[PDB]
């Protein structure tokens, strides 16, 4: 067989990403699901498209759905771009090489934001797994992780290498100090969900779930133990909804800052920030109408707190765009004017400016300077044709239809339709037919770019789908309100020729290749085969548990395939209504399945976002192909069987076209190693008057001590036994050192008796026989310390016995009833006497 | 739901709730759109004739056959408005009890402990601190600052010293704090507490065995004498 | 006296007397708490076409 392999994807313009703005308008990057698209916003044409490479289809192409891109981040200075990945992996790219540069992995989940440092060589990068971990571009490693947030990380803020400030979507607020890779301060920003950060000097502002936004002072050098942050006033925005994205711009000759809320909605909030002149002019009048009004000092002193947060914002402007907008970023800032630029998640982007003198605008709008919509559509096309010759592509969606050119992939014609569900091209590919929801039909001319005729009444219901007969002087049009009509071509027009009257909701309908057959499907889970010429029931298939949702019947009228949403492709032997085989092919509804021209092969594609190639003979998948993201609305084939298009939910179009050491042995290296470094020091000392400790970071003394600890207790006696002398006496001298050291004394006081007490026992006799008179002070230094350190554990035990024993004669005394009868005391003693009961045989 | 007859119904918070009374005398409130119980309200023991409500149901007044009266009122809001201050302020002293071990102030980072009740973090508190000690008992800060402590602290530091003591590997941490609170604290006040008797009792049993062992280490160390006798002969 | 359960519910309390609030502990702690618990218990027409 011949491999499938995606050799185009065009169609979207904007993904579920943030937008960067670079200068030269300029121009604008954006996501492209796993593609990264370079547009020219004056013209409106794409730049280049970043690729990474591996094609979707392609054997050493994974057989997972590529990992889209979630954000952007670019750094002027270096011409680099970081993209972040769905999968968790970030990928340096170089801008003018258009290639990879690095790979860093290191996420969990989805990366939600980058960030470069100041200077460039460090990239901060924070996932939906709650994690922020910092990256070294120049080490290609990570140096550090951030973990104290419990949720994905919404926003951070860190300008200079000192400090980091961090929100999370679980309402903290947590400062972070880089030198020390831990947690400071931690604030309940707000009392959901904690999603927007936004930092100018020590102002800092976030946005919670509500209306309501908080305003804090950064005091990075308070250094009290406390109130380096501290909420200072509360201020409303008018959206009702959450507000995720806030951003600064200052301009530079009058020093003027503004500020945007990106709401969730098609709402973006412009704000001013007002000069510290204004503030105390502000101020003084408005205590003025307050002492005017005759309120008190103290009560003004108040209110001005109460209306703190209106001195310095003032709601500037509030930009209303048709489109749920989806990230926004400012673009340039001048005296005149102030321009912003945003992307939907309607697939297009949208550049607002505003023209502004001193306080307010000028308009009561923002201008709509430049929209990139031509080369993307804004719904999901929900069917979709292949021209005789191969070449123009038509793609019908709601509310429009577009035309497009497979080899240059650029868009030729658009025209102004019903809610589309089903599209054809006439013979010749100069028209093209229509299915709208509503029950019409429409007829459109590519030469003339007009739509010819509109039947209004064609339906009482949606048009679920409409086939041409072969000869194409016939259509066949099925809609829900469960009829097929059959209309003539006469010069243009249709004319009503019959009425099908069936007892039940119509979704597909296919003629055969040679005009023989007609299938019908309905909502009663059966397939029913009709006789084209004659109209005369022929078969009616039966056998899948949900609605059949698409049809085809083979080039040679024998096989006749339908699949439906209980995830089943069944296909039929046409000539006895036979099913030959049964096939589970994808996890959800399959919705289009196509026969590859002159052959049993055909295509399926379902709500997984996965489209199959299928061997008709054999009966198995011959390949699996995960390109698209979302759902695979519609398919189709070319005629010549060259390629195969698909178009998913993504408001994508896709071409596929064709192609070791035993305790004891342990002790004696420790010894050894930490033996030789304290002589080591001892006769420096004296003289005055290693590679591995530096890296555990441990003194002498520790080292061997916690090798002592990792001995299992089973093994340890028998550790000690294989000692030779000569290490015994290295031991002896590791206890002599250990004993100046109190505290190590104490913590591990029963160990060190335990083993100390059963290397003498062992080999006593040597010991003594040795004459060595520095190693009988040594056993006089550490009998000495020994005993005080055991008398002193021994004495507080005996001291607290005797107390808690008091303690409890005392309780005794005052509340135990006594009885003078010594048998009458007997009883009670008993009954009040704890009682425990053991298993006995 | 209901057990008996439901004689009252009525919409609460608009469309969201709604409020029946029944002759069981449990007044229910329910989930409109999904039909289900979140609340159940028992003030009464009989039937209830009467159900009015004021302000969507923000005050509900319920009447007994026998004649009694429940004035109800709303206080989501303010129990939301106790929580989220509650929780800030835990926020806070958490927040602080991790700074104050990194830098190791034992003295306050023992009250914190102390209060937000974290047993682990209360331990490591008592034994580093101990461990800066060994180079009256603790030391002087902290020592007072268990001496301050009240009848309710008390108990929870004394449940946590039983615990602590049954252990071999940490009854040292134990017996100290033990030995601090019987020398900063009035003896006689700490029979009366209710309960740390039993909590004493049981204490007394481990502490004897910690003591039966021990001895034998400074009886089975005298080994080094005899080795260094042999020595000097 | 066998030191047991926790009498609150969010502490967590061992057999050596180690105890634990589930506040304190960090994420991957209370995963590994919580797989140890699990073996020491095992021993014992729209909407379709569109």
């Amino acid at each position: 067989y011949q491999r499938f392999e995606q050799a185009a994807a065009f169609g979207v313009i904007a993904s579920n990403a943030n937008c960067v703005w670079i200068p030269a308008p300029g121009q604008l990057i954006t996501s492209a699901l796993e593609d990264v698209n370079i547009w020219d916003i004056k013209t409106g044409d794409l730049v280049s498209k970043l690729s990474d490479g591996l094609p979707p289809g392609a054997s050493d192409a994974r057989g997972a759905k590529p990992a889209e891109c979630t954000y952007l981040e670019a750094h002027k200075d270096t011409d680099l771009l970081a993209v972040g990945y769905a999968d968790g992996v970030i990928k340096v790219w170089d801008l003018m090489s258009k290639t990879v540069l690095l790979n860093f992995n290191g996420h969990k989940a989805a990366i939600t934001l980058l960030q470069f440092d100041g200077t460039g060589t460090r990239l901060i990068s924070g996932s939906k797994d709650s994690n922020i971990i910092v990256w070294d571009l120049v080490g290609e490693v990570g140096l550090y992780k951030l973990r104290s947030h419990k949720d994905s990380i919404t926003g951070f803020w860190c300008q200079g290498e000192d400090w980091l400030i961090s929100t999370s979507k679980d309402g903290m607020i947590k400062l972070w100090d880089l030198k020390t890779h831990q947690c400071i301060e931690t604030h309940i920003a707000h009392t959901g969900e904690c999603w927007g950060l936004a930092v100018k000097d020590d102002l800092l502002i976030t946005t919670g779930t509500d209306s309501q936004v908080k305003i804090w002072k950064l005091d990075i050098e308070n250094d009290k133990m406390g109130g380096k942050l501290t909420e200072m006033g509360i201020f409303e925005k008018q959206s009702k909804q959450r507000g995720l994205k806030i951003e600064f711009i200052t301009n530079s000759s009058d020093k003027t800052s503004f500020f945007y809320i990106q709401n969730a909605d098609k709402t973006i909030e412009t704000f001013r920030i007002r000069k510290e002149e204004e503030i105390a002019r502000g101020l003084k009048k408005r205590e003025k109408r307050l002492k005017e009004k005759g309120l008190t000092e103290e009560e003004i002193a108040k209110s001005i707190k109460e209306s703190y947060s209106s001195f310095i914002l003032h709601p500037f402007q509030t930009i209303r765009s048709l489109y749920k907008i989806k990230s926004a970023s400012w673009t340039t800032v001048s005296s005149s004017k102030l321009e912003l630029v945003l992307t939907t998640s309607s697939n297009t982007i949208e550049y607002y400016s505003i023209p502004y003198e001193k306080r307010d605008p000028t308009s009561p709008a923002p201008l709509k300077t430049h929209t990139i919509e031509l080369q993307g559509q804004r719904t999901d096309v929900r069917s979709i044709d292949i021209s005789d010759d191969n070449k123009l592509l038509a793609t019908a969606s709601n509310g429009s239809l577009k035309i497009w050119n497979i080899k240059t992939h650029k868009c030729i014609r658009t025209f102004e339709c019903g809610y589309a569900l089903t599209c054809k091209f006439l013979p010749g590919g100069l028209l093209v037919i229509l299915g709208t929801r509503n029950g019409e039909l429409q007829l459109f001319d590519l030469a003339s770019s007009s739509l010819l005729d509109t039947i209004e009444d064609a339906h009482d219901a949606a048009i679920w789908s409409l086939d041409l007969t072969s000869d194409g002087k016939r259509l066949v049009t099925g809609s829900a309100d469960k009829t097929v009509k059959f209309w003539d071509f006469k010069v243009l027009k249709l004319h009503h020729d019959t009425t099908l009257e069936l007892t039940d909701d119509i979704l597909c309908v296919r003629v055969s290749p040679d005009d023989r057959y007609l299938a019908i499907s309905l909502l009663d889970n059966t397939v029913k085969v009709f006789f084209l010429d004659s109209m005369k029931f022929y078969l009616s298939l039966y056998g899948h548990k949900l609605p059949v949702l698409s049809i085809d019947i083979s080039f040679d009228s024998k096989m006749i395939i339908t699949s439906s949403a209980d995830k089943n492709i069944k296909i039929w032997g046409l000539d006895f209504g036979d099913c030959h085989k049964s096939l589970f092919a994808h996890q959800d509804s399959i919705m289009n399945v196509k026969f590859l021209p002159q052959s049993h092969n055909f295509f399926s594609c379902s709500k997984d976002a996965v489209v199959k190639y299928w061997d008709g003979e054999k009966f198995e998948c011959i390949q699996k192909l995960y390109a698209h993201q979302s759902e695979v609305w519609a398919l189709a084939v070319a005629t010549d069987g060259g390629f195969v298009v698909s178009s998913s939910h993504d408001h994508s179009i896709r071409i596929w076209e064709e192609t070791s050491l035993k305790a004891g042995e342990r002790l004696m290296e420790a010894l050894d190693l930490g033996i030789a470094e304290i002589e080591g020091l001892e006769a420096y000392n004296r003289d005055m008057k290693n590679a591995v400790l530096i890296a555990v970071n441990k003194t002498p003394e520790q080292y061997i001590m916690d090798t002592l600890l990792r001995i299992r207790m089973s093994q340890l006696e028998d550790a000690l036994m294989v000692m030779p002398f000569s290490y015994v006496l290295k031991f002896l001298k590791f206890i002599d050192t250990v004993m100046q050291n109190k505290t190590l004394l104490h913590s591990h006081l029963p160990l060190i008796c335990k083993n100390l007490f059963f290397i003498i026992k062992f080999n006593h006799k040597e010991l003594v026989s040795q004459k060595n008179e520095e190693l009988k002070l040594q056993i006089n230094r550490v009998k000495t310390e020994l005993r005080s350190a055991l008398k002193s554990t021994e004495d507080d035990l005996g001291f607290n016995v005797q107390g808690l024993k008091f303690v409890k004669q005392q309780w005794n005394l005052r509340h135990n009833y006594e009885f003078v009868d010594e048998y009458d005391q007997q009883e009670k003693e008993s009954n009040s006497a704890r009682k425990r009961v053991f298993g006995t045989v | 739901g209901h057990t008996n007859a439901v004689q009252r119904c009525s919409f609460i918070n608009k469309q969201k709730q709604l409020i029946s009374c029944g002759a069981d005398g449990l007044i229910k409130i329910w989930d409109c759109s999904s039909g289900e119980c979140l609340k159940t309200l028992d003030g009464h023991n009989n039937r209830l004739w009467a159900l009015s409500t004021m302000n969507d149901g923000d005050m509900i007044v319920s009447a007994d056959a026998d004649g009694v009266f429940q004035f109800w009122k709303d206080c989501t809001e303010q129990e939301i408005e106790e929580e989220q201050e509650k929780a800030k302020l835990q926020v806070e002293q958490e927040q602080s009890l991790q700074n104050y071990m990194s830098k190791g102030d034992w003295t306050n980072a023992f009250l914190l402990a102390m209060t937000l009740d974290h047993p682990m973090r209360l331990f490591n508190v008592l034994k580093r601190a101990l461990g800066e000690s060994r180079s009256v008992i603790f030391n002087e800060e902290l020592d007072q600052a268990i001496s301050i402590l009240n009848d309710e602290q008390l108990i929870l530091l004394m449940k946590r010293c039983r615990d602590w003591n049954t252990n071999a590997k940490t009854h040292t941490i134990a017996q100290r704090t033990i030995r601090c609170i019987l020398m900063h604290h009035n003896i006689a006040k700490l029979s009366e507490i209710p309960g740390m008797v039993k909590i004493v009792d049981a204490i007394i049993p481990y502490t004897q065995r910690h003591f039966t062992r021990v001895d034998n280490l400074v009886e089975q160390s005298y080994i080094l004498d005899y080795a260094l006798v042999e020595m000097d002969k | 006296y066998n030191v047991g359960k926790a009498e609150k519910d969010g502490e967590i309390r061992l057999k050596n007397g180690v105890a634990m609030s589930k506040e304190e502990l960090t994420r991957e702690d209370k995963n590994r708490l919580r797989r140890a618990l699990k073996r020491k218990r095992s021993k014992a027409s729209t909407n379709i076409k569109l």
